């Protein structure tokens, strides 16, 4: 239904 | 024509390893995932968690994305990741990368599939 499409960053 | 969902998996999913093997991990993986084919992608992250767990982040802590959009979500928990960063001396086509293994919260933009 809702999936990741871009990695924004860590911590 | 590869969906954006699929492009995310190819670029950031590494579920068959719990952590960055060696120093050569970024080197290998950027090549393997076809991320050094035209240009040297300069920065990239691989998450060492199951797909399900990364997909679940989309239902976790809602936060702004860097671009100001509000479809970003932060993992409640820390996940195993590897940061790949092109070295200073690297140049196409001999892409070189420093690999950094870490445990951190990931932040991802989500969309429907």
């Amino acid at each position: 239904p809702y999936v990741p499409v871009h990695y924004d960053a860590s911590v | 024509k590869e969906t954006a969902a699929a492009k995310f998996e190819r670029q950031h999913m590494d579920s068959s390893t719990s952590a960055a093997s060696s120093s050569n991990y970024c080197n290998q993986m950027m090549k393997s995932r076809n991320l050094t084919k035209d240009r040297c992608k300069p920065v990239n992250t691989f998450v060492h968690e199951s797909l399900a767990d990364v997909q679940a982040v989309c239902s976790q802590k809602n936060v702004a994305c860097k671009n100001g959009q509000t479809n970003c979500y932060q993992s409640y928990s820390t996940m195993s990741i590897t940061d790949c960063r092109e070295t200073g001396s690297s140049k196409y086509p001999n892409c070189a990368y420093k690999t950094t293994q870490a445990n951190k919260h990931i932040i991802v933009a989500c969309e429907g599939n």
